[PDB]
RNA sequence: CCCGAAAACAGGCGGCCACCGAGGGCCCGGGAAGAAGACCCGGUUGAUGGGGCGGGGAUGUAAGCGGGAAGGGAAACCGACCCGUUCAGUCUGCCGCUCCCAACAGCCCGAGUGCUACCGGG
RNA sequence: AGCCGAGGGAACUCGGCAAAUUGGCCCCGUAACUUCGGGAGAAGGGGUGCCUGCGGGUGUGUAACCCGCAGGUCGCAGUGAC
RNA sequence: GGGAGUAGCAGCAUAGCCGGGUGAGAAUCCCGGCCGCCGUAGGGGCCAGGGUUCCACGGCAAUGUUCGUCAGCCGUGGGUUA
């Protein structure tokens, strides 16, 4: 029972939950929720959302 | 109960009766709910609702009354029966 | 002709509201061990675990996802003993003895209780029954029991039930009962972890429903959907017999039925809302509380799978009456993860 | 496994009253039940609905204030938008604690008689 | 009488009935056949918001109407509804 | 007479609420405010046709798909100037 990490929001999600999206070239993505999946594919940028970790990292980048 | 002359504050939940009625009848039903609620909780035989309270109930149309009212109540005695008067807080 | 099977089953007819909301048990299993053959509690919620598979099949030895329902089981009070003899057609009640010291709240259910009935009269009646049992006149002995829902702040009105006892010797059963009367019973003293159980409850209510939902009939062609007969059936039958048959599907009550569900595994028995892993104790109540329920505080069963009923409802449990040959072993399985995250 | 004392031999058992009155229903606060009826829970020996204080959640960082901004302008200044304050603000047909408000006051239905054939003891 | 619907995409049905799709303006580009007038908006492809500045036409005009360019910036989406 | 105190009084414009008044009696009549509908017509003007339906005062047995203290209804008196 190990905890996977989300490719959009960077938080950990519990065993028996979420999704693995597989590209044909082999790159694997993990999603905690439909929210994150849908935002990632319609193109919202997580570096501007204060409920993600990429925001903290980009603030460090300011 | 509550004793006359006193100024009391009540929060009325209109969320409750929302979704009992169709959207276009929500404000007129909220009025009756307010009257019934304050009668029950002030133990009054009559309720007189201020025009300012009615206007706040109807501020955004007939479809969107507020979810929680804050109101001031004063009870008076005359001839026996209790009469409650409602204003805005 | 095109052939196909009929729409729904005829084995649960008439499809009516249950007689009572407390479920009765019609048949009992054969168990050599002299014990009380079941228990009762209140449904609380669902969650899931991850565990190493113990059942036969492939996936044995593998980690797997398993869903779980939690039943809160405070202790029962044994208030009486009842004796059964053989009648002309079947069993007939001979005599009951009630205990003398009962909780106040039992009168909310049994409105007319005895008044004086001292300890001494109690012992005299038990002696009467012991002599009756020693004579040879008696075919069966059963316990009379009631719930205590005031220890969990759910209710004050109790549920009153009658349970059976395992084994063959009527005298041995009676000795068990004489030990148990006037004392509390806890689920650990009766059930074994890893056992298969049958579960009995009244199903969720849905009211009046039509035949698409009640019997699984087809929706009609879109022409009929525009003609006003989309969610109807076509016809009530042939010209002769010149009557509607009872077998033809129609609308009515759906849900609030009596149902029994076979072979659900008990996975763990807990204590005071906590479960013991290898080293640590963990609260099974999830963050924020079980929805449409609150916080589990007394004692609980984990039963894998799904069970009938709404959340705050009385559930009865017995040992399996119709189990398979290839059983899982009667030990607690090795659990690796329990979900405690919010369920809302 | 499901229905099942209207099974006309129309049943068995424990207990209460009776030969004013056990007990029931309406009314009241509600919902896990529900087309009307019915079912279920509670009613100050109380956490049933609401409020207040907290928890868990949904969305996505409010208004105000300050500091910048491609360029323009004698200059004071204009400027879509960006950053800080700020996992914020708004909401909650979920949970907990707390008697702060309301579960007050009542109104209806309700079994009593014997004859002869007796039954087991008076 | 209306709104949405995962994965498939006419397997439904006498029959794609009904519903969906497309949609305004500017630029590019446009088959067979032809009574040489048409076909033709054939088909098919790109672009479109806000703010800041520059320019043109007519005009006496920092009056009024119309036509182009460059840059910055936000959003899943700029004929954003109709 | 039964059908039956049943169907219908929905669909094309879903509209009322609060306070005060009249009166034996007010969801349905009057005053004020809030909220709404029409807005190249549901607004303004006026033929034919109708014939007093026009105005004021007083009424509510019947008419008005409910009520009615209201009315194109009932009664009493008036009103059309080249
Ligand atoms: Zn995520």
């Amino acid at each position: 029972a190990r905890w996977n990490v989300c490719s959009y929001c960077g938080r950990e999600f519990e065993p028996g939950t979420g999704k693995m999206f597989v590209r044909n070239d082999g790159r694997v993505l993990f999603f905690c929720s439909s929210k994150c999946e849908k935002y990632y594919f319609m193109g919202r940028n997580p570096r501007k959302l204060k409920w993600t970790k990429a925001f903290q990292e980009a603030r460090l980048q300011r | 109960p509550i004793k006359p002359g006193e100024e009391v504050i009540f929060v009325v939940p209109i969320n409750k009766i929302k979704k009992r009625v169709p959207r276009w009848k929500r404000a007129p039903r909220a009025a009756r709910f307010v009257r019934e609620w304050i009668a029950r909780h002030a133990k009054a035989d009559e309720v007189i609702i201020g025009t300012d309270v009615n206007e706040k109930i109807w501020e955004r149309g007939a479809e969107k009354p507020p979810g929680k009212l804050r109101v001031k109540v004063v009870v008076e005695e005359s001839e026996g029966k209790r009469i409650a008067r409602v204003s805005l807080a | 002709k095109i052939h196909r099977p009929r729409r729904g089953s005829l084995a649960y007819s008439p499809r009516k509201r249950a007689k009572s909301i407390v479920p009765r048990i019609r048949s009992w299993p054969k168990d050599s061990e002299v014990r009380m053959l079941g228990f009762a509690g209140y449904k609380a919620g669902m969650t899931h675990i991850l565990m190493i598979d113990d059942s036969p099949g492939l996936t044995k030895g593998k980690e797997i996802f398993v869903p779980v329902t939690i039943v809160e089981v405070p202790p029962l009070f044994v208030y009486g003993i009842r004796a059964y003899k053989q009648g002309y057609l079947g069993l007939e009640t001979a005599t009951e003895v009630w205990f003398h010291d009962l909780h106040k709240n039992v009168a909310r259910r049994i409105k007319t209780l005895p008044k004086n009935y001292n300890e001494e009269a109690f012992q005299a009646k038990l002696g009467q029954l012991e002599d009756l049992v020693n004579d040879g006149e008696i075919a069966d002995v059963r316990l009379l029991v009631h719930t205590q829902p005031w220890l969990i702040g759910l209710k004050k009105k109790p549920e009153v039930m009658e349970y059976a006892i395992g084994g063959d010797d009527v005298k041995a059963k009676f000795d068990y009962a004489k030990e148990k009367i006037g004392k509390e019973l806890r689920a650990g003293e009766v059930l074994h972890e890893g056992e298969l159980l049958d579960v009995i409850a009244v199903t969720k209510g849905k009211g009046t429903q039509g035949p698409v939902k009640r019997w699984g009939v087809k929706v009609q062609f879109h022409k009929a959907q525009r003609a006003g007969k989309g969610r109807h059936i076509g016809n009530l039958g042939p010209w002769h017999p010149a009557r509607v048959m009872w077998t033809v599907p129609q609308a009515g009550q759906m849900g609030f039925h009596h149902r029994t569900e076979f072979n659900k595994r008990l996975i763990a028995i807990g204590e005071n809302g906590k479960l013991v892993l290898d080293g640590n104790e963990i609260e099974i109540t999830p963050k924020g509380g079980f929805p449409h329920y609150g916080i589990v505080r007394s004692d609980f069963l984990m039963i894998e799978g799904t069970i009938p009923g709404s959340f705050k409802r009385i559930i009865r449990v017995r040992p399996a009456i119709r189990p398979p040959k290839k059983k899982p072993p009667v030990e607690r399985p090795q659990i690796t993860y329990v979900s405690r995250e919010s369920k809302q």
